[PDB]
């Protein structure tokens, strides 16, 4: 199936350090050279390392070079990254790359920001108000980003986007707007679910009228 | 370093039409066996990069036959010929000849579809939220297309313009539509000193402002 | 052949 998982990621200081894994599993691990590659929130893609199959000729951009350190264990099917020296410039999501014509199978990301303030896990307050109803979730005043926005634990995937994070005085607000029929709300429960990983933080909100 | 430049920045396209996004690289990108390691990645909305085409012209397993790579020297050349809906978002080249490897900065597929009107919702603040001492008022403006619109904060009649935030999500590969939300933020104490309150969208599909209200 | 070469 060739699926990667990151991990590891989450706030830090200038100047500390971090390492982040990736999980590799649905393919021979040990016969694919890995890469990593991260995007900014400028949304520009830079990669920042290889690793041969067996473990060797680690390479780097000159940007991250001394500083970053790729690494794998093929009994464990893992990839890591070892990072020092942080800079504000590190800050981006980090992804895991299965590599081989190009990087042909990236993971979904891990995010690292780097800075001085501190974590803040969010407040989420439930929006409640025709054969069809548009229902939604205010999730206020969290750092660092990202946060994952999910309705009824994955259940209801259509009717549902949810709208980018916006800095407001050192601290991020979003909402998610969910669209269900008449008949479906208050008969049965409507959950927002809330993930901000970087403080290990889950709220569930049932919606109630 | 290798630079790598794309245009144009954004692309308007019809559904059944043909887009054209250009590579130019600051040098010549030939490995040193010979070959061109020129490579094309779409980004779509909230996902992770894919790889559609290596080697200028080879597409990777499962990418239509509609996509097609081309060039030499610094110039290259992504072509779409039949866009799908499903094909936007932000297409990213890339060299794999010289160290460091470098993406150009990406270039963003729009489809263009039928004017559409917003849906609106407004909802007043949680108690929850009232308990904390703020009181955010919250208006969505979903699926409505082109992208530009203007939302107006009324309270008891009056407009209201500071204490807002207006988000827009990026185009929905289904319905090729976008959605906003606007969020008014009040105290406790300011919000419950009024009693009427409204957003009104306006939007290129009517010159007659979409009205939601609430009380209390 | 038609990999990427390494680094
Ligand atoms: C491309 O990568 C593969 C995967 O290991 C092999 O190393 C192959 O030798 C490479 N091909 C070229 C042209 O260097």
């Amino acid at each position: 199936e060739v699926k990667l998982v990151e991990s590891g990621g989450g706030l830090v200081a200038p100047g500390g350090s971090l390492k982040l894994s990736c999980a590799a599993s649905g393919f021979t691990f040990s016969s694919y050279p890995m890469s990593w590659v991260r995007q900014t929130p400028e949304k520009r893609l830079e990669w920042v390392a290889y690793i041969n199959n067996g473990g060797g000729n680690p390479y780097y951009p000159d940007t991250v070079k001394g500083r970053f350190t790729i690494s794998r264990d093929n009994a464990k099917n893992t990839l890591y990254l070892q990072m020092s020296s942080l800079k504000s410039e590190d800050t981006a999501i980090y992804y895991c790359i299965r590599q081989y014509y190009g990087f042909d199978y990236w993971g979904q990301g891990t995010t690292l920001t780097v800075s001085s303030a501190k974590t803040t896990p969010p407040s989420v307050y439930p929006l409640a108000p025709n054969s069809m109803v548009t229902l939604g979730c205010l999730v206020k005043g969290y750092f660092p980003e990202p946060v994952t926005v999910t309705w009824n634990s994955g259940s209801l995937s259509s009717g549902v986007h949810t709208f980018p994070a916006v800095l407001q005085s050192d601290l991020y607000t979003l909402s998610s707007s969910v669209t269900v029929p008449s008949s479906t709300w208050p008969s049965e429960t409507v959950t927002c679910n809330v993930a901000h990983p970087a403080s290990s933080t889950k709220v569930d909100k049932k919606i109630v009228p | 370093d290798v630079l790598m430049t794309q245009t144009p920045l954004s692309l308007p396209v019809s559904l059944g039409d043909q887009a054209s996004i250009s590579c130019r690289s600051s040098q010549t990108i030939v490995h040193s066996n010979g070959k061109i390691y020129l490579e094309w990645y779409l980004q779509k909305p909230g996902q992770s990069p894919k790889l559609l085409i290596y080697r200028v012209s080879k597409r990777f397993s499962g990418v239509p036959d509609r996509f097609s790579g081309s060039g030499s020297g610094t110039d290259f050349t992504l072509k779409i010929s039949r866009v799908e809906a499903e094909d936007l978002g932000v297409y990213y080249c890339f060299q794999g000849s010289h160290v460091p490897w470098t993406f150009g900065g990406g270039t963003k597929l729009e489809i263009k579809r039928a004017d559409a009107a917003p849906t609106v919702s407004i909802f007043p603040p949680s108690s929850e939220q009232l308990t904390s001492g703020g009181a955010s008022v919250v208006c969505f403006l979903n699926n409505f297309y082109p992208k530009d619109i203007n939302v107006k904060w009324k309270i008891d009649g009056s407009e209201r313009q500071n204490g807002v935030l207006n988000s827009w999500t990026d185009q929905d590969s289904k319905d090729s539509t976008y959605s906003m939300s606007s969020t008014l933020t009040l105290t406790k104490d300011e919000y419950e000193r009024h009693n009427s309150y409204t957003c009104e969208a306006t939007h290129k599909t009517s010159t007659s402002p979409i009205v939601k209200s609430f009380n209390r | 052949p038609d990999t990427r070469p390494a680094p």
